[PDB]
């Protein structure tokens, strides 16, 4: 499976995660991959937020799909 | 780097007077009317034509250890070159009957071969797309300290080579292949000089005459093709035979034609005028090759090689005299008559084995010949046992039926018409038999376990001197005779040596041996190591009906050797009771599937015979 | 918000279940295939039939054994016809009035993929799979039900009537058909063929990495040069295969290693033929024995709307066959990949439910379509067939291709 | 019992088995004789593809018998 992960800057990164996966695992590896803290990804499919708890599965996220992923920062 | 190499062998008699198979290639030396038969029983052997001997046997020269495709007598008949399947062309000595210097150089099935008497030039081309120049004044002087010859080749070829043939003089050599087309070289240069298109099919037959300019073809689509090489094109065509023609002939004016092939007649066809036409025979089987008396012209006779192991010279006297009949018949209604109806002369043929079994044992062969007969081999004795005669193959397969198993340990191949085992090293070594189950008992009483294809591997060379332990020789169970042919093949591929169990004890042969051989024959032959000893895990349970309550379920393992006996005088010792045999026989039962299991019955028989499953074998007590 | 100005085709995509592009295409496909919906539907009413008398005679009978193999090769034909009818219910919806389906217009397919991952273990989890392996599972399960059916018929047993006849045999009637694996023995000329089944044909594709001529100039050079067409793959496939060096045949009639001549002929010609593009590659070489040269050849070959298997067909072929589905793999390798199907939607006449139980539709006759899982876009033809070329489009490349019999 | 095995290019291979042997013999043979790991490969003989496990004899499979191979091209 591939997911593409897309930011608010345009920059869309591959992930290859497993729908069995949790929400919390692919913000694991996407902080492994890119350095972005779990805590500050938000991550919107179908105008739906991704909670960490859940799975790909339980969301129903597709293969080679752009999810928006927002920073979400702590102070300002 | 290098290529397996299986360790062949065949059981065979001293002498195999007759043929054994069909055969592939004659020869006739008008200075001493001698014939040489090609058979494809991988076996050379000289006969005598003259009608008066009542004996035509003189000698047999064997060394090919594969079917022999063609042969050429060259140096005005002192020397025979003959192209065999084992990727190998001879040298051999017509007059003396024995091989002088092999020829490796072709990687495939060699299939053709063709003289030029002017220049003594023979070329070998076969079925690896090669073709090979040669010339015999400098094959006859090949010596120990001579062996190697620069390997003149020609190229062009892309398919695999079927026939082949040189002009007299030596000048031009033309090739037939799968790609149906002849491609012709200049032997004295190498030099392509033109491709001859217009055959539909493969060739096989290929004819020359003396100056080169014509060109006669015999192919597999059942026309014959006669080449005008100055043009570089076919002048006529012989849409004379129904099915292949495989084997063609010519006299010495070039002027008429013997075809004989699959349809097993041979004609004979006016080059000129193809309209006339006289059937010299109708054979029993389909011809292969053919030699015609060259001692008068016309032919006084043409000798005929079949697929059968019987040799045919049939009669030409009286052609002239059944073309000048008249009998002229326009209508295809009415058949030609034979012009011969039985042979003039027959060569006695033995008979090929056609089919083959080997017992469960997998240490006897119920061998059936072409003349129905069946036989009884011992291929780890190398000996014949019982010639059961004709009596029912399939009858007597389970009147011979046996309740025990041994593994997989070797193979059978009747190429040759004669029985050969192969052994490998993946499996020559799967087979472990008790030494009474062999059928050898020890003075004490002692069974030890054998390995057959290593006890067969000591005694194929206990002549060879390494193997010779300070004298104690071979295995010292049996002895194979020592007329016993003993191959060492490459797998699917050439072969690099053949001897007889006797010749190890020479020099040269010894010499040759240590580098022919591989090292995992040395493993057990020379080296006296024991192989690896396979083993078994198995279940042992309670029964349902034995009452017990269910024990753990412990995996244990042993030998394939153990006896069932053993397994259940462990169980009566370990299980209940927590002389000793025949109690435990009458008290503890032990079931595969629930059947009662015989005492003397091995567990790999078991896994074999009742566990008829891939998972692991569970016993029952 | 106009991009696609909200337009939804009438026919009926299928939302994925994550990574179910395989499926849904195989699914996409068989929907169109010419007779499979009413032989699945004719399946359905003896299998309702015998269900329903089953249940109405279990009391009286006793020692009931109703064993799962048969009761999941039953629920594979029941889960198979419950999504045939969402799909049709939702298309005749759709066409009725759209309003209520301004989004993507799909069926999630949830019954055939619980259906098929509980009958087999493998396709359990959202990984991913090969597009001809489910055709081959769900053939292949749902012969099995029609001979067990035919079986169980038999035994009760012991104008035209062929229409209760027409669905007991449907895999055999669509898929599968018979080939002649003819031998000739080049050293004693003797024939010896053997007649096996076959429903799909496997097709080489070659890449540019063997037949490589050592020199090529002092031996001729070559014949042609030519672009890989379908023709030359299928006779690639089922012409004079000369088998020599390292493989030869064993000719029992000579009892030995001779070359041979194998040739396969069409006799028995199947309603639907598959052809099953070897797209993937080996490499040649093994890449130094790294888990085997895994390849997948980009390049598509030329392949035709028409096809005639004449050519090597024992008897003469008067009847070709016309291209109407292809499954499209829109990856680099073999291991990932997004499979999308490409049907043509016709037979419109013959596009009936099955009779045991046109204009309206005629806007799309003859027109293909790309169904990218629960997204559905019209592909025309022509720029279709451009893409199909290898010059376009190197990533689409085909894997399945299905002839229906004309 | 010789039977033969359409490769991915399209070329026929011989392949020397018994009527006792698994389809997982198989497959190492032909990764043997071609280089694709037996697991990746697939068999399909008579229009059914070869599940593992199950031997040869339960497939009727006689000598001149030959087995397509292909490959999984998953998506
Ligand atoms: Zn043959």
């Amino acid at each position: 499976m591939q997911i593409f992960v897309k930011t608010l800057t345009g920059k869309t990164i591959t992930l290859e995660v497993e729908p069995s996966d949790t929400i919390e695992n692919v913000k694991a590896k996407i902080q492994d991959k890119e350095g972005i803290p779990p805590d500050q990804q938000r991550l919107i499919f179908a105008g739906k937020q991704l909670e960490d708890g859940r799975t790909l599965s339980d969301y129903n996220i597709q293969a080679e799909s752009t999810l928006h992923l927002v920073l979400r920062l702590r102070g300002g | 780097g290098r290529r397996k190499v299986q360790v062949s062998y065949v059981i065979r008699d001293e002498v195999e007077k007759y043929n054994r198979n069909g055969v592939n290639a004659l020869q006739l030396d008008p200075a001493l009317n001698r014939l040489f038969t090609a058979g494809r029983d991988s076996i050379i052997r000289i006969w005598s034509v003259n009608q008066h001997k009542q004996d035509p046997y003189i000698a047999s020269m064997e060394h090919h250890t594969d079917w022999v495709n063609d042969i050429v007598l060259c140096c005005n008949g002192k020397t025979l070159i003959s192209a065999s399947s084992d990727t190998t062309v001879k040298v051999w000595n017509a007059h003396k009957g024995f091989c002088m210097s092999t020829l490796r150089t072709h990687k495939d099935y060699v299939k053709a071969l063709a003289y030029a008497k002017d220049k003594e030039l023979v070329a070998s081309a076969g079925l690896d797309r090669q073709i090979f120049l040669w010339d015999v004044n400098t094959l006859t002087a090949l010596t120990a300290s001579n062996n190697t010859v620069t390997t003149s080749s020609l190229s062009g070829n892309k398919d695999s080579i079927y026939s082949l043939a040189m002009n007299q003089l030596g000048t031009i050599i033309v090739s037939g292949s799968t790609e149906k087309v002849l491609r012709v070289w200049d032997p004295r240069t190498c030099a392509k000089l033109m491709k001859l298109k217009g055959h539909t099919d493969n060739v096989k037959a290929l004819l020359l005459n003396r100056d080169g300019t014509q060109c006669l073809s015999g192919s597999s689509d059942g026309t014959i093709r006669l080449w005008s090489l100055g043009q570089q094109r076919c002048i006529a065509t012989y849409r004379v035979h129904d099915e292949g023609v495989w084997a063609l002939q010519v006299n010495d004016a070039f002027t008429h034609v013997y075809s004989g092939g699959r349809d097993r007649k041979i004609y004979c066809t006016d080059l000129r005028n193809p309209d006339i036409r006289v059937l010299i025979c109708e054979e029993k089987a389909p011809v292969l090759k053919m030699e015609l008396d060259r001692s008068a012209d016309p032919p006084p006779a043409i000798w005929v090689a079949t697929t059968k192991s019987t040799v045919n010279k049939w009669t030409l006297k009286g052609i002239h005299n059944f073309r000048a009949s008249g009998d002229y018949d326009n209508d295809c209604t009415n058949p030609i008559t034979p012009l011969c109806t039985q042979p003039d002369q027959v060569i006695k043929g033995g008979a090929s084995i056609i089919q083959c079994h080997i017992l469960n044992d997998k240490r006897h062969i119920l061998t059936k010949d072409t003349n129905n007969n069946v036989a009884y081999w011992d291929v780890l004795k190398a000996c014949k046992v019982e010639d059961l005669g004709k009596v029912d193959f399939e009858d007597e397969i389970k009147k011979r039926f046996k309740m025990v198993y041994v593994p997989n340990w070797f193979s059978v191949d009747l190429k040759t018409g004669m029985l050969t085992i192969t052994l490998d090293e993946s499996d020559c070594f799967a087979a472990w038999v008790s030494a009474k189950d062999a059928g050898f008992s020890s003075p004490d009483g002692s069974d030890p376990k054998l390995n057959l294809g290593g006890l067969l591997l000591q005694a194929l060379l206990e002549y060879w001197p390494r193997t010779h332990v300070n004298v104690q020789k071979g295995n010292g169970y049996f002895q194979v005779p020592p007329h016993t042919p003993v191959i060492f093949g490459e797998a699917g591929g050439r072969t690099l040596f053949r001897l007889l169990c006797r010749d190890s004890g020479g020099e040269t042969e010894s010499m040759l041996l240590n580098e022919t051989v591989p090292q995992w024959v040395i493993d057990i032959t020379v080296d006296k190591n024991m192989p690896k000893f396979n083993k078994i895990p198995f279940y042992l349970q309670p029964h349902a009906s034995s009452g017990a309550k269910t024990l753990k379920k412990d995996r244990l393992s042993a030998s394939d050797m153990l006896q069932v006996r053993k397994v259940m005088e462990h169980v009566y010792e370990k299980i209940i009771n927590l002389d000793i045999a025949v109690l435990a026989e009458e008290k503890i039962e032990l079931l595969c599937q629930d059947q009662v299991l015989d005492p003397n019955m091995d567990l790999r028989t078991v896994k074999h015979f009742i566990w008829k499953s891939g998972g692991d074998l569970t016993l029952h007590y | 918000n106009c991009e696609k100005r909200e337009n939804l085709l009438p026919f009926v995509g299928l939302n994925n279940l994550g990574n179910t592009c395989y499926l849904n295409s195989i699914l996409q496909v068989l929907y169109f295939c010419p007779g499979f919906k009413s032989g699945v539907k004719h399946l359905f009413n003896i299998i309702s039939r015998k269900k329903e008398a089953l249940k109405d005679e279990a009391n009286q009978k006793d020692k009931g054994n109703c064993k799962e193999d048969s009761l999941a090769s039953y629920e594979l034909i029941c889960s198979l016809q419950s999504l045939i009818i969402s799909v049709e219910q939702l298309q005749a919806s759709f066409l009725l009035n759209p309003e209520k389906y301004t989004d993507e217009l799909a069926t999630q397919p949830r019954r055939l993929l619980n259906t098929l991952r509980e009958l087999n273990p493998m396709y359990e989890g959202y990984l991913q799979h090969d597009a001809q392996e489910v055709l081959q599972c769900i053939l292949g399960n749902i012969q099995e039900t029609c001979q067990l059916l035919k079986k169980e018929e038999v035994k009760n047993v012991a104008i035209n009537k062929g229409e209760e006849q027409i669905g007991f045999e449907l895999v055999e009637k669509l898929f599968q058909g018979q080939l002649v694996l003819r031998t000739r023995c080049l050293e004693c000329e003797s024939l010896t063929e053997r007649r096996e089944d076959f429903q799909d044909i496997s097709v080489p594709v070659q890449e540019d990495e063997l037949s490589k001529v050592e020199e090529s100039s002092e031996i001729s050079p070559e014949p042609k040069t030519e672009m890989k067409t379908l023709r030359w793959a299928i006779s690639q496939f089922a012409s004079v295969e000369r088998i020599v060096g390292e493989d030869k045949y064993f000719c029992e009639n000579c009892h030995h290693y001779t070359e041979a001549e194998r040739s396969l002929l069409f006799d028995k010609m199947p309603e639907v033929i598959t052809i099953h593009l070897k797209c993937f590659a080996a490499s040649g070489l093994e890449f130094d024995c790294y888990g085997g040269g895994l390849s997948k050849i980009n390049t598509p070959l030329l392949t035709p709307l028409k096809l005639s298997l004449e050519e090597w067909s024992t008897k003469p072929t008067n009847d070709s066959y016309g291209l109407f589905a292809v499954v499209m793999h829109s990856g680099i390798t073999i291991s990932s990949g997004h499979y999308t199907a490409s049907v043509k939607v016709t037979d419109l006449n013959s596009l009936e439910l099955d009779k045991g139980n046109v204009q309206s539709l005629k806007e799309y006759e003859g027109k293909w379509l790309l169904f990218d899982d629960s997204e559905v876009k019209v592909t025309e033809e022509k720029d279709f067939l451009n893409s199909l070329s290898p010059s376009t489009s190197p990533t689409s490349t085909p894997y399945l291709l299905f002839y229906k019999k004309l």
